């Protein structure tokens, strides 16, 4: 495994006309151990080439469908035409707590339902008299995120404004969220839009309020989804370990719990590509130190346990131990039930901007070695976290393409394979076992400890399953 | 029937000049109908004597949707049974008129506005300012153009940036600029420039329209001068416009030209 | 905490009490929620008439569509035509969404591509990357043919898509007898079920508007059938069953049941089976075209009667007993060939299954939704069964439509007693099972909470959801049935006739309480 | 009371609490119950390990049964054949028995006779009724043919029923060419699957061991399938489907299909389709015959082995994956003609579904029974979906069939945590299911009491009842579907996926408490 992945490459790149030819090849390198940055190695975070059959989303996505959505007792208004809402409805497995309709609003699609006079006039006299009839129809509801689609962005509408007027007429916080699909390349600035958002209009609020007390504990889960119960799964052993849990931004959140980060002493972020623009300016507007951790598997949960322990005093770090000897019989448990099946067995994965890299410990505890990664909206910075997690002759890709991928796959010819819907049924054709990654694939928490059995097991089920044996009938 | 689309810098004189030009048409006897496709709604405000009636998009807003509405509800026939229609739109500041047009155009069509009655469509066409603007010149809406200018730096440096974005819908379509019409600003050599821009762009002058004071008292008395004085000197002006452009046979594929080359001519 | 041999998953693990511990301390700690008793409170009060009228006098929020946008309903069509690329003009995104929706519904390949309109594109226009798009994809994934579509980042910009395309065949990017037929897909007007219409209309011209003066009406003597948007892939081979059991020669015209349905042995085919362009060219000679679904091919019909000049049936969407002899009756006036003594049979067997199952499905009110076709269909065949289709919701439905069905229910006793709804989302149809109660409902996954909602309020209260139509996330193959025709009909009844049983077996299952009234058999 | 627009039936009525306390007064008063606190003890009690083994130390009185005597088997094959009439020697009420039980099952006419044997037919022998029956009947309902059969009642008379038919031709009752198989049926004996294979072989004779001088092996070049005790139409339909669409000949012994599902459409058909005399005369005129369900047609092997010189195929009965392609592959191997590709993609679609829904299969504990060919067939395919068959149960299997099975079970991994069982009745069963608990239960109806018995213990130990197999009474029209190949395995694996589906959908719908893993999509 030298120079094949070039010949792969330059071979998959062949078909591709000289336009997107120099592109796209940019974007996929062979993984030097060593380098620090990839100017010099690959290329990530940039235009995608027309029809091309990419999975990467749009600035909606961002902002609907990641950050805000995930606000239980928010309502968030997908402002815009009846599509972009509708097709997110209960999409992301993001997981709360609540009475959905009354308390909690998640699961719930509420969309401005643009029609043809509303883009012609354009309505931010809509859009009024539509956050009315909720303070009406679901008193309940803690305030109102207003997530802007592309008509709102060309139309040019002052959404801005209203939410100002209604909200301060109102006396209701509403977060004139501007994520238009037309805007940035991926889903990205989505985050960087809903990020900012959320220091300007909800953060910034419970400034000169301190009937609140910081202990030397308080803390914050900042970019844990709860995807599945992992924001759960992980708020038990910081809990377990004597830290305070304060705090959990889009995942079972609540709009105060995110008013309260500031009161923090320390911000433990998970997934840097989501909100690690927020908690720079969390950083130098209030001054509190973040650091990133890794909940996938034994090895990176316990090592990240203590990693966090240090920034406090000995006495947690005690503590902490205690929590790392509790569950250290457990997950042993499990690698000497599943490592066994899983050994050996090479695994591909595909994915947005944190499991990419963040997945392979919990592999490597498993013994599937990770023979190929990639992106669909990550950055130089994320990739720079990427080489080290990997091995010598592995094939990166970045907003990989169908054939790109597909390719790939067929040649590579992985024993399973993790990424999204779009892709689960592709290979599930070419016998090749497919993993969600995305959804869990509807399957139980996989970060921290009670996560990781679950996750053991889940690549045991398919890898392993009898239906690839299968596949091609006998007269053949 | 004929469809041909009148384009033009804003304040030079789009509306009077067609409005006149089928006032002129309709007293050759023709079925003609001028659609307005320009959110100020004055495009007919002449030709059916007052501010402006129903439009299209202001109408469809009563019935919630557009496809509530009917064709009866936005085309009123006028002077000489000519029919008006107009496109309606936003006011200043707020919503997308380039929508409007769309919206309209389509709604006629979709109406069977065209099917069973005209020898000319006039789409009577506001600023080019973006997509929507340019729904007059695609595949079976207009194919003769008819820009308006005058001899002045920027009604000219409009006349060659129109032209330009035509080439667009022209090389692809069928649309093509049949000439220019002069509105004689009364500045000088303006006539001989034009038909000097009017070649260095490969299309013809095809009419040169005076500066007669005729116009006001038809716009202000909310008529055109061909109903307001027949024989007034312009009345003929407009009515030599019609019986050139109903003749013409000459319509190219626009070739802009240079900011240099431009200045140059005046210069 | 885990225990290896029994592995709790999403569901025993956050029940565990320790876990139970820490969401209280959470809730209690920062959440800031109200209390348990304004909780149920505000939930008191939504269940009520009182919020009732509230909710329907709303006028600019809606929460819970039954619709989705035109570009969805295009891709779907476009998947139909053999070898072809559904090519949405436009953002990523929405591909991206169009895509993975798709993808939950049949659970296959979903294949669909888009001109990836940045930032720049709003502002001057999409020009390249619908011309390179149109290169790159047809080099890449190499279609006999690519399909435009756009979202509402090109309606806006009013990017015309003809236009766009000819620059790219003339600045010689594709073949310029390349076949890529293009409709604008305003998502911002009517629904996904519009999207079809304009879509397939594009194509049924690209191939006859020019070639029009040399087709015969009947030349291949056969019949044309457009479908119009259909999920379920038992309607698409039923249909084609029927007609070919009765030697009847016909087209279908889109037809996505190969494609979205791919065999896993080992090969990934990214199309399948379709409408040859070479038969959508050669459409007009046949008899006569048929619109299952008329109400959202009402464009099409405007075509196929003006261009191809066919004396297009006024036929209903073939569902329920009556509409389906009609459905064939018609063929049979027009192919020549007669019923076929075997689905006459068929006939007489649902007619059987009927009178056999009569009893249990007599007089159970229901309260449905989904596309105009549908619902108008599925009330029908109610009425036949002897249900009181009490709440007829249809979210993308239109008055002219709303009429047409009131007086389908204006014919039978059963049906007087039921309200239509067009306009109105399911949020609303959540008060109306609360104010006037169902038996259950008939819907998509997405009545799954109105269904939930219910049984807070009371066991006895609760509306099962009985799922039939689009979406249908929550269970595994149903996309293979049908609903369509007598076959489709004969398991429409099952379902129901069972799905009763179903919920008096539970509401009897009670130990010396109410199991006196278990019956072996019913 | 009962109020006149909302009246209530069978089950509201006696809820009332007027009613209610009428029931108190009763049991109080003169039932001399015992107090619930025992009731629940002795309940408590059964629902226990120490019962069990009670329970099985039992070895004379038995509990709810799994099987019926074979007359009742023998009267089904009999339906097969065209224009017979099911004629059985005996008791009269034993075929009303007959006739209602299969009734409520297909729900569609059974039409059967019997020679009603008075006090004096066992005293006597049964000549006369035997007789004229035979003359009565073939006088009245005009039949081609008449099977007779046996009840109780004139095994241990022993009425040699050969004799008994032959007096009546020559004393001149039938003409004596009408075709009047025979086949001693003996209730007390195996079980009615039995019936059937005595039943067939018998007429399997009459048309053959006289005749077997003249036919060459493989004459007509077809292949005979021989079905054997099957109540679920579907499975007839589509065996016959799938060598159609082969193009291999071959010739359904047996047949139900039409007479089982005639037509309501106002003519009453006594008859209808079935299996012809020239056809089962013609018989050993074929390639070799297939015995899709070989564990209870071990009689007739041994006639078609032996007489028709067949040399029949090991195959086992048509079920799941494997046992399929082996089938088809089989059939490919005699009848000449290859497997269509077709039938190809067919299996790679079923295979689709695998992949696809094997996640909520993988691993999902079930308790099962049925007929010995079911349950080995069910069985099987359980382990290729990946579902650990635990408790197997099978009332009229025998020790060959019992390890036949327990070896398909050491294969499989997903088998090594099960136990077969033989000669066991449904009481043993309820207890299995309460000492190592199932996920479900795959039975007919009457495993609709061992679920209500597991939920009065508790809704956690609850197990719920697909019904798959024979009877089904509480349900309608599940007769018509399939169980056979790939076709009835599409059916089987989306019964289970969505039967779990559905349990983790009411498991979880609790708001605020396990609606969190309400997923809209899985
Ligand atoms: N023949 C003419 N000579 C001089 N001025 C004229 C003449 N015709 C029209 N005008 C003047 O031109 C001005 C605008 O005329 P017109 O209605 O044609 O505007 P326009 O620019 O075409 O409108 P829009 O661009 O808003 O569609 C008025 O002030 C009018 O008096
Ligand atoms: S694909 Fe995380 S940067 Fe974002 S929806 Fe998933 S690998 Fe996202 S960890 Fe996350 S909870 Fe996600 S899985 Fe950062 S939030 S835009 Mo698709
Ligand atoms: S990027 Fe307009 S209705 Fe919504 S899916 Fe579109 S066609 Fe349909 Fe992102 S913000 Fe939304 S999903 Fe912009 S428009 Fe796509
Ligand atoms: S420039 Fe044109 S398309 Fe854009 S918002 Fe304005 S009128 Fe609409
Ligand atoms: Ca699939
Ligand atoms: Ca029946
Ligand atoms: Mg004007």
């Amino acid at each position: 495994s030298r120079e094949e992945v070039e010949s792969l490459i330059q071979e998959v790149l062949e078909v591709y006309p000289e336009k997107a030819r120099k592109d796209r090849n940019k974007h996929l390198a062979v993984n030097d151990p060593a380098v620090t940055q990839s100017k010099k190695c690959i290329i990530s975070n940039k235009k995608s080439q027309p029809g091309l059959m990419t999975i990467r989303g749009c600035a909606y996505a961002g902002s609907k469908g990641v950050v805000w959505g995930p606000i239980k007792d928010m309502i968030h208004i997908s402002h815009g035409p009846v599509g972009c809402g509708q097709y997110s409805r209960a999409g992301r497995r993001n997981y709360y707590i609540g009475t959905t309709g009354v308390n909690a609003f998640v699961t719930m699609n509420f969309t401005s339902d643009f029609q043809e006079k509303d883009i012609v006039f354009g309505g931010d006299k809509k859009l009024a008299k539509l956050i009315d009839e909720v303070e009406t129809l679901f008193p309940l509801n803690k305030g109102i995120s207003v997530q802007s689609e592309c008509p709102i962005g060309l139309i040019g509408d002052d959404i801005e404004s209203v939410s100002k007027v209604k909200g301060a007429e109102l006396s209701k916080t509403i977060v004139p969220v501007r994520c238009e699909g037309f805007r940035g390349v991926s889903q990205s600035l989505g985050h960087h839009i809903a990020n900012d958002a959320v220091r300007d209009w909800v953060l910034g609020k419970r400034d000169e309020d301190t009937t609140f007390a910081s202990t030397p504990y308080d803390v914050a889960i900042i970019g844990d989804y709860n995807i599945g119960g992992d924001a759960w799964s992980s708020r038990i052993l910081l809990e377990e370990m004597g830290l305070r849990c304060v705090a959990q931004w889009s995942g079972d959140g609540s709009i105060s719990e995110i008013e309260l980060t500031p009161k923090v002493k320390l911000n433990l972020v998970h997934c840097y590509r989501s909100m690690n623009y927020i908690s720079r300016h969390m950083e130098e507007k209030y001054g509190i130190p973040w650091m990133e951790y890794n909940f996938f598997g034994p090895t990176k949960t316990i090592e990240s346990l203590r990693a966090i322990a240090a920034k406090f005093d000995e006495s947690i770090q005690k503590k902490c131990e205690e929590v790392i000897a509790k569950y250290k019989p457990e997950w042993e448990a499990v690698v000497a039930k599943y490592r066994p099946r899983l050994e050996g067995k090479r695994v591909m994965l595909y994915i947005g901007g944190l499991r990419p890299r963040h997945v392979i410990g919990a592999y490597e505890d498993l013994g599937m070695e990770v023979v190929g990664t990639g992106y669909e909206f990550a950055h130089n910075d994320d990739y720079d976290r990427t080489m080290k997690e990997m091995g010598d002759s592995t094939l990166l890709y970045d907003d990989v393409t169908g054939y790109e991928f597909e390719e790939f796959v067929k040649r590579i010819k992985p024993d399973l394979i993790g990424s999204g819907i779009k892709e689960k049924f592709i290979f599930q054709k070419m016998g090749i076992p497919f993993r969600e990654m995305h959804s869990w694939d509807y399957s139980g928490p996989y970060h921290g400890f009670d996560g990781f059995a679950i996750f053991a097991r889940d690549m045991d089920m398919t890898l392993n399953n009898p239906c690839w044996k299968k596949l091609q009938a006998p007269w053949e | 029937m004929r469809q041909c689309a009148i384009y033009g810098k804003g304040g030079i004189g789009k509306s009077t000049t067609t409005q006149n030009l089928v006032a002129a048409l309709a007293e050759m006897g023709k079925k003609v109908m001028i659609v307005g496709c320009d959110p100020k709604a004055d495009s007919t405000r002449l030709i059916l004597h007052s501010k402006a009636q129903n439009t299209i998009m202001e109408m469809a807003a009563e019935a919630g949707t557009v496809e509530d509405l009917e064709l009866e509800d936005v085309l009123k026939a006028g002077y000489g049974g000519v029919k008006c229609v107009e496109s309606g739109g936003p006011e200043p500041g707020v919503g997308c008129a380039g929508r409007g047009v769309i919206t309209a155009i389509n709604f006629l069509e979709e109406e069977g506005a065209y099917e069973d009655d005209l020898d000319f469509v006039f789409y009577d066409v506001g600023d080019v300012v973006c997509g929507g603007f340019a729904m007059p010149i695609r595949e079976n809406k207009a194919q003769e153009i008819y820009i308006v200018c005058s001899g002045e730096m920027m009604a000219m440096y409009a006349a060659n940036n129109i032209s330009k974005g035509i080439v667009k819908y022209a090389n692809s379509g069928s649309v093509r600029l049949g000439g220019l019409i002069c509105n004689s600003r009364n500045t000088d050599r303006e006539d001989e420039l034009i038909i000097a821009l009017a070649n260095k762009l490969g299309t013809q002058m095809i009419h040169f329209v005076p500066r007669d004071n005729v116009v006001q008292r038809a716009e202000i008395r909310r008529m055109t001068v061909i109903e307001y004085d027949p024989k007034a000197k312009q009345a003929d002006e407009y009515r030599a416009l019609a019986r050139k452009v109903v003749d013409n046979k000459l319509l190219v594929i626009p070739n802009p030209i240079t900011m240099d080359e431009l200045e140059e001519l005046l210069m | 905490s885990q225990q290896v041999d029994k592995i709790k998953a999403s569901y025993p693990l956050f029940l565990d009490q320790d876990y139970k511990d820490m969401l209280a301390k959470k809730r209690d700690g920062f959440e800031e929620k109200y209390p348990q008793d304004k909780i149920d409170e505000v939930f008191q009060w939504t269940t009520t008439k009182e919020y009732q009228e509230l909710n329907f006098q709303r006028e600019a929020l809606t929460v819970n569509p039954a619709k989705a946008c035109q570009p969805l309903g295009a891709v779907l069509c476009a998947l139909g035509f053999e070898k072809t690329m559904p090519y949405v003009h436009g953002s990523q995104g929405c591909v991206a969404y169009f895509r993975s929706y798709f993808n939950r519904h049949f659970r296959e390949p979903v294949s669909c591509v888009s001109d990836s309109m940045t930032e720049d594109a709003a502002v001057f226009g999409g020009q390249q990357n619908m011309k390179d798009g149109l290169q790159n994809c047809k080099a890449t994934y190499k279609p006999d043919m690519i399909a435009v579509s756009t979202t509402c980042m090109a309606e806006v910009i009013g990017d015309d898509l003809n236009a766009f395309i000819n620059n790219s065949k003339k600045e010689g990017f594709i073949p310029d007898e390349f076949p890529v037929p293009f409709a604008h897909t305003p998502s911002f007007v009517g629904s996904h079920v519009t999207g079809w219409d304009n879509m397939f209309e594009g194509i049924a011209r690209y191939f006859t508007l020019k070639s029009m003066d040399d087709k015969v009406v009947g030349s291949n003597k056969k019949i044309n059938i457009v479908p119009g948007f259909e999920t379920y892939l038992g309607n698409f081979r039923v249909i084609k069953r029927m007609l070919s059991e009765m030697g009847v020669g016909y087209s279908l015209l889109s037809d996505p049941e190969e494609v979205l349905d791919t065999p896993a042995d080992g090969q990934f085919r990214m199309y399948a089976g379709g409408t040859t362009q070479e038969e959508m060219k050669d459409a007009p000679n046949a008899l006569n075209t048929v619109l299952l679904q008329p109400w959202h091919l009402e464009k099409t019909k405007k075509f196929v009667e003006g261009t191809w000049k066919h004396e297009v049936p006024k036929l209903n969407i073939p569902m329920g007993l009556d509409w389906t002899d009609e459905f064939l009756m018609k063929v049979s006036e027009i192919s020549g060939q007669p019923i076929p003594a075997s689905l006459t049979k068929e006939r007489g067997r649902l007619v059987d299954m009927m009178t056999d199952s009569h009893t249990w499905l007599h007089g159970k009110r229901f309260a449905l939704w989904g596309d105009p076709d549908f619902v108008m269909g599925l009330v029908k065949f109610l009425l036949e069964l002897g249900c009181e289709p009490v709440h007829i919701l249809c979210h993308n439905g239109n008055k002219r439509w709303k009429k047409a069905v009131d007086a389908i229910l204006a014919a039978s006793p059963y049906g007087k007693n039921a309200t239509v709804y067009i306009g109105k989302d399911l949020w609303h149809l959540r008060s109306l099972v609360f104010t006037d109660k169902p038996d259950f409902m008939i819907g998509n996954s997405y009545g799954k909470f109105i269904q939930r909602d219910t049984l807070h309020k009371g066991k006895e209260f609760e509306v099962p959801l009985i799922r039939i139509g689009f979406p249908i996330f929550d269970r595994h193959h149903l996309h293979r049935s049908t609903t369509l025709g007598y076959e489709g009909a004969m398991q429409i009844l099952t379902t129901l006739v069972n799905s009763i049983l179903e919920r008096l077996d539970e509401e009897t299952r009670g130990m010396q309480a109410t199991d006196y009234n278990h019956d072996l058999v019913r």
